[PDB]
């Protein structure tokens, strides 16, 4: 439910970033997604330990589902953060927080 | 409008959307682990087994 | 006099050899464990 | 400054008094080289004979210091420190009737640098060439600290379990395998020796030296890994302790940033320093 | 005579190189008989040109000066041979004098004699700093004798050759620590000599830390200096379908084919994964065969590679060698990518340029190999137990004692064992010297050669310490002096291709841009903006980060740390709240450092709640509090500038590292195919932590070999005669048939290639920073105008182009005399 709340918060941030020239709001939102996906990782970890306390176990349908969800959330959040960040200066004049 | 109207951020946002949808489906789908001690088909989930 | 030089070392071995075959004795070298048993029983050859 | 009441020996300084002192220091270095360190308070005839010869060097150095101190710093402070430490050790070691003060006798070869101006200018250039490396030194220190803290949080108390023989306290290994950590009912490794059981109480892999148990040991092992001398051993031990999947990320990256990146930085800075020094000297 | 002399010196070189251990008697007769004939030819060629050009001017060149010494030494040696010459070691060394004749080859190339004129001057000028290095080594050897001399008296049977018992051994140990090979073992021995891993016993490691770092720095320094100085005189004296969619489609499919080639099962002949990969391979081949018909119809050196790859893929549905030729799939991308082709052309030009130093290095390695053959031929044999000194003695069984306990013994058969790296012939000697030059396992060869007793007898402990000289000079000459001129060669080579200060100034002036500052209105938030922007606040929070770092390092194996964690998390959350309120969340997220702070604060918060809910009733979330001091980079100007200016250079050459990635991929796939079925055995170099069984494992093995671990032991563990994997498919009766001698070609090449490309990557990245690295910070620099931009932004909260003139008048008072 913590990760669901993070997903919700990232959703409102992303939706609000598209209006009134609020491009900057795309920066925090990605993190939420990342963190949400990140939580899912440790979430399945807990399931793993349950599997390690109770014979043969198999992962068939929803394990790949959760793994793909976590991978998509993490990678998309990182890519969104990198894209929203302006640039590496690469020039002596160029720097972060410049005039557009 | 460079990092908003660009397609490379819109495809990323679509990936985020499909990811959140698939994560929500994963929570409901409590069928990611079958335990057979070896008639006892067991499904494991985070909310309800 | 039977003299034994034991172990791996850089010290001079001449004086103990002189002690050995000056006083009608013998000189032995024991560099490792596996050389102990054979070298602690050859003094009976001299005594015979 | 003061009148000629004591400075009547300033003339002999201009004499080739430096060549005989250089030969004396060379003889002292030779005497230091031929000394044979013996275990557990043992000695031979030569070592006893060198403990008396060092009195000859000490008195010569002291009289040189006395002649130069009354006739009249720079490089001469090191000479005074060396002679004072030597005299202090000599007078202290003969009133107890520890030996750590003798370790100060190895600074005497530095006096050769005081005797050759070319060595002085070379050492001055070397000292001046290390100032631009301050930022790289700070970066290396901070990266070592960060990686040491990460390893302290990740692998603390993990490499303390190995498999001995059942019922004994003898570590179970094979022909050419150094003792390695172990894990029972975990992600680590089980050992395949027949009569072996895995348990704790093991000091550590390298006789209890290589582990992330506290900050000092973690810092030491991180520094050892940065030199790329035995970092794979630490990686393999962590793999045997906690599992194979994750730990490489900690180590490979440490090699990529702590070793290759830092070496590139220092090589670039040194090359720039040499190039600009050559360019500056070309204009003259 | 220009060709006659080269013919006779080539014949002499062949005769010298033909000598090996256990050679046939007729070979020995041919060797000593041919010595007289070639010596006579040398003599007659001496007296011919002596009359041809006169006695006086024959000595004007040093090239013909040492020919006199060569002939005189040959005559003297021949005269001495027929006498009562005992001491076969003396015979070996007089024979070694003869080897000098090989110098004749070095006198038959103009470029082999032109370069010495400047290196002679450089060595004679830097002999002072070489002597300083020698004095440093002597001082640290004396210090090690004081600290560790006579303290290795351990009650075990382990052998510790690298000790400080006397001056030569301490000198050898200090040299070994300087080379960095197995220095940690010496440090462990020193620590155990004292109490152990306790408070007073560990401080001895400081010695080694001083010995290594300060030892290498000056070392690097001197040799680096030599290189550049000499290479300076090396440049001053010498100078005096066609759509992009289809191309991207093909590139993506090539990448996927390479990925499918990587992920595979080299052990199981027919696994569950293999046939899916085969279906993917045939699907890719069907896609790739329609790309060539679409080009052949519309057109007539690079397309032939694609055709060959498709042909070898299709014709495969010793023959298994064809399965190795399909590793050329990534190379096709070289045609598709223009930057990859450019960097490939550049690296080929680089190898073509470097042809005057590899030749001399290889020749010197060959000469040292011949000397080593003369010295250690037949002297690297041994027995299982050191008490047996002859092959006929080393028969039967003997006892080994576990942990050196006489009551715990086990029977082992004793066998005559030959060292894996020896000097029996020139090829094995060259292999051993190549292993030495990489500083991998060279102390083992050093202590094997010191104990060398006779031509067919076992070792004698510390028999010949003077042989260490042979192993030191070779390291000083080849592994130090000529491996640094090679690095200095490329540095000046790319220096050549690398007023202009005014050009930089004007281009930066006309290409700059103002930066926002976000000074807020509404004094209610202006107060908090002022209090959070003042240097007092940043100093306080820096001190708090330092205190947090100190608290993080106080934890140890076997709480109060929980309260401090929560307190620091709360205080940094309050930081974030205050910053958000001051900057109205608009200028807060515009700063990347505030972005990092937000990420770290959120991560720390989540870690705190996770710990609390664990206690009220995952390990990498504790890494968020560690990253906090990374934000200290926002205060260190010099460190941040250096990091940025090197990260920019690394990002500016994504194709130079792509060559390294492609080399790693190709060699990993080849190693999987070749050394894939070797069983994982503890105590060997192929085990659970080091093998070629999967792509990640092979890449890790290659990375380990790159950094200079025991890669020669991995090479020896992959040669022919190893036990095959039980799960692999092989005919019964042949279990010890896995591995191949191709490992010798596999590793030796890779190292060199991995040693080359990395150096390339190191130099290009340096070149992009040449303006910053070679910068005069006094006359002018971009930092002055950067701080001027800072003042402008302070007086111009918004960019808005330019502002009132009286504003610029005030800035002029803030402009320093360096700028104005
Ligand atoms: C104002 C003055 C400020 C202070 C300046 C002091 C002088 C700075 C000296 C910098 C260090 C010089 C290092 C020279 C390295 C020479 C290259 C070498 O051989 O070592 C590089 C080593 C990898 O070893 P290598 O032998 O290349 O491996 C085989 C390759 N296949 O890889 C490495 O070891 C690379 C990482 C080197 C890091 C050195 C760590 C110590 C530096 C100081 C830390 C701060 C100390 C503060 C007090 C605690
Ligand atoms: C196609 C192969 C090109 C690269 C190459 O060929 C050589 C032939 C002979 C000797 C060296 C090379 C060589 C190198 O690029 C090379 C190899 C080594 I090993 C090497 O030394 C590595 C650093 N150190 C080892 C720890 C010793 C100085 C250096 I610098 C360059
Ligand atoms: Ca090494």
């Amino acid at each position: 439910v913590f990760s669901l709340g993070f997903l919700i918060m990232g959703t409102i941030c992303a939706l609000m970033a598209f209006r009134k020239k609020r491009d900057y709001l795309l920066r925090p939102a990605s993190m939420f997604y990342v963190f949400a996906g990140l939580c899912l990782f440790v979430s399945l970890e807990v399931m793993r330990q349950s599997v390690k306390r109770m014979i043969e176990y198999y992962y068939s349908w929803s394990f790949a589902c959760a793994c793909a969800a976590f991978v998509l959330l993490f990678l998309g959040g990182i890519s969104l953060l990198l894209f929203s960040l302006p640039r590496m200066p690469q020039n002596p004049w160029e720097s972060c927080m410049d005039a557009e | 409008m460079s990092p908003t109207e660009a397609p490379k951020v819109r495809v990323t946002l679509f990936c985020i959307l499909v990811g959140i949808v698939l994560a929500m489906t994963a929570v409901v789908s409590d069928h990611w682990a079958v335990l057979s001690p070896h008639c006892e088909a067991a499904h494991f989930g985070l909310w309800r087994i | 006099v039977f003299t034994f030089s034991v172990g791996q070392h850089n010290y001079d071995r001449g004086p103990i050899q002189w002690m050995a075959c000056e006083n009608k004795g013998y000189y032995y070298e024991i560099p490792s464990i596996g050389a102990i048993r054979i070298n602690t029983q050859e003094y009976l050859d001299v005594l015979g | 400054q003061n009148p000629l009441r004591k400075a009547c020996i300033s003339i002999v300084e201009w004499k080739p008094f430096e060549t005989i002192i250089l030969l004396t220091i060379f003889a002292n270095c030779v005497a230091l080289a031929v000394y044979l360190p013996m275990p557990e308070d043992d000695n031979n005839s030569l070592n006893l004979g060198l403990e008396k010869l060092e009195y000859f060097f000490l008195t010569v150095f002291s009289i040189e210091a006395a002649m130069k101190i009354i006739a009249y710093s720079g490089w001469n402070v090191l000479d005074f420190i060396i002679v004072f430490l030597g005299v202090f050790t000599a007078i202290l070691e003969q009133v107890n009737v520890v030996k750590a003060l003798r370790a100060f006798r190895v600074l005497r070869p530095l006096r050769l640098v005081s005797g050759v101006p070319s060595l002085q200018v070379v050492l001055n250039s070397i000292f001046k060439a290390m100032l631009p490396l301050f930022h790289i030194a700070l970066l290396v220190l901070f990266m070592v600290i960060i990686y040491a803290i990460i390893g302290l949080e990740l692998f603390k108390g993990k490499m303390h379990k190995t498999c001995y023989y059942i019922g004994t306290d003898i570590v179970a290994t094979v022909e050419n395998e150094k003792p390695s950590p172990c894990a029972r009912t975990g992600s680590g490794r089980p050992c395949t020796i027949n009569g072996s059981e895995c348990r704790g109480g093991w000091p550590g892999p390298n006789h209890g030296i290589t582990h992330f148990d506290n900050f000092g040991f973690s810092m030491l092992t991180v520094y050892q890994c940065i030199t790329m001398e035995g970092w794979t051993d630490v990686l393999y031990w962590v793999n045997d302790a906690i599992g194979n999947e994750w730990p490489w990320i900690y180590f490979v990256t440490l090699i990529l940033l702590g070793s290759f990146f830092i070496l590139n930085l220092v090589l670039g800075v040194l090359s720039g320093e040499f190039t600009k020094e050559r360019e500056k000297a070309k204009s003259r | 005579f220009y060709w006659l002399v080269i013919l006779i010196v080539a014949l002499n070189t062949l005769s010298i190189a033909s000598e090996h251990h256990n050679q046939p008697l007729w070979l020995t007769h041919l060797q000593d008989i041919a010595n007289r004939v070639l010596l006579s030819l040398f003599t007659i060629e001496m007296l011919l040109k002596m009359y041809g050009l006169g006695l006086r001017q024959y000595f004007m060149s040093i090239f013909n000066r040492f020919d006199c010494f060569v002939v005189c030494s040959g005559i003297l040696e021949l005269l001495l041979v027929e006498s009562g010459a005992m001491t076969p070691l003396g015979i070996s060394v007089l024979r070694c004098i003869r080897l000098l004749r090989l110098f004749k080859i070095t006198k038959y190339w103009t470029s082999l004699s032109n370069l010495v004129a400047s290196l002679l001057n450089s060595i004679r000028s830097i002999a002072s700093l070489l002597l300083l290095l020698f004095l440093f080594i002597i001082i640290f050897a004396l210090l090690g004798m004081q600290l560790f001399g006579g303290r290795y008296d351990f009650e075990d049977t382990e052998v510790r050759r690298s000790n400080f018992d006397n001056f030569p051994q301490a000198l050898i140990s200090v040299f070994q620590v300087l080379t960095g090979e197995d220095w940690n073992s010496v440090m462990y021995n020193g620590i155990m000599a004292y109490g152990g891993p306790s408070y007073p016993g560990v401080l001895v490691c400081i010695y080694f830390i001083i010995l290594f770092v300060c030892g290498n720095y000056i070392l690097l320094n001197v040799f680096l200096a030599i290189a550049v100085d000499n290479l300076a005189e090396a440049e001053s004296l010498t100078s005096a379908v066609n759509a992009t969619w289809f191309t991207n489609f093909i590139l993506l499919f090539i990448l996927l084919s390479s990925a499918a080639l990587a992920a595979e099962d080299p052990i199981r002949a027919e696994s569950v994964r293999n046939q899916i990969l085969g279906y993917f391979d045939i699907a890719f081949t069907s896609v790739f065969t329609v790309e060539i018909v679409l080009k052949m119809t519309t057109y007539g050196y690079f397309n032939i590679l694609d055709l060959l790859v498709v042909a070898v893929s299709l014709i495969s549905m010793v023959v298994k060698i064809l399965r190795v030729l399909r590793v050329l799939r990534p190379l096709r991308a070289i045609n598709r990518a223009k930057g990859l082709k450019h960097v490939v052309q550049c690296v080929f030009v680089a190898i073509r340029t470097i042809g005057n130093i590899v030749l001399v290095t290889t020749l010197l390695q060959f000469m040292f190999a011949c000397i080593g053959v003369q010295l250690f031929k037949g002297k690297f044999f041994s027995c299982n137990d050191l008490s047996k000194m002859t092959e006929e003695e080393c028969r039967g069984y003997y006892y080994v004692y576990k942990d050196g306990d006489p009551t715990q013994m086990e029977l082992r058969p004793r066998q005559w064992i030959h060292n894996d790296f020896h000097f029996d012939n020139v090829l094995s000697a060259m292999m051993s010297l190549f292993t030495v030059s990489t500083f991998e396992g060279w102390p083992q060869l050093l202590y094997r050669a010191i104990d060398s007793n006779e031509e067919d007898m076992g070792p004698v402990y510390n028999n010949r310490v003077e042989m260490a000289i042979f192993f030191i000079i070779y390291i000083i000459l080849i592994a130090f002096f000529m491996m640094n001129i090679f690095v200095g060669f490329v540095i000046v080579t790319f220096q050549e291709q690398g007023d202009k200060n005014q050009r930089q100034c004007v281009q930066y002036a006309l290409k700059a841009r103002p930066l926002r500052c976000y000074i807020p209105k509404n004094p209610y938030q202006y107060q908090v903006w002022y209090v959070v922007t003042s240097s007092y606040f940043e100093y306080l929070m820096f001190a708090l980060i330092m205190l947090n770092t100190i608290c993080l390092g106080m934890q140890h194996y076997h709480h109060i740390s929980d309260i401090l964690n929560v307190a620091f998390t709360i205080i940094f959350t309050l930081e974030m709240i205050l910053k958000l309120l001051a900057f109205k969340a608009r200028g807060y997220f515009g700063d990347p450092w505030n972005v990092f702070d937000f990420l770290i604060v959120i991560g720390s918060i989540i870690d705190v709640i996770l710990s609390e809910i664990d206690t009220f009733l995952s390990a990498f979330f504790r890494l968020f509090r560690v990253m906090r001091l990374i934000k200290l980079l926002s205060r260190a100007e010099g460190v941040r500038t250096l990091l940025w200016t090197f990260i920019k250079s690394f990002q500016a050459l994504p194709y130079v590292a792509l060559l390294i990635v492609m080399l790693f991929f190709i060699y990993a796939v080849i190693g999987m195919q070749m050394f894939g079925k070797i069983a994982l055995v503890d105590g060997t170099q192929i085990n659970r932590n080091n093998n070629f069984q999967t792509f990640p494992q092979a890449v890790l093995l290659l990375f380990r070999c790159a950094t200079g671990e025991a890669w020669q032991e991995i090479l020896l563990a992959c040669s022919y005669g190893k036990l095959c994997d039980p799960e692999s498919d092989y005919a019964p009766g042949e279990e010890y048939t896995c591995g191949t001698n191709f490992a010798y070609y596999y590793f030796i090449s890779f190292y060199m290639l991995c040693a080359f490309l990395i150096i390339n990557l190191f130099v290009a990245v340096i070149m992009d920073n040449f303006d910053y690295l070679t910068r005069d910070w006094s006359i002018l620099g971009p930092h002055h105008l950067d701080e001027f931009k800072a003042i402008w932004a302070e007086y111009d909260p918004e960019a808005k182009g330019r502002i009132k003139h009286l504003d610029v008048v005030t800035l002029l008072r803030r402009i320093q005399p360096p700028l104005g």
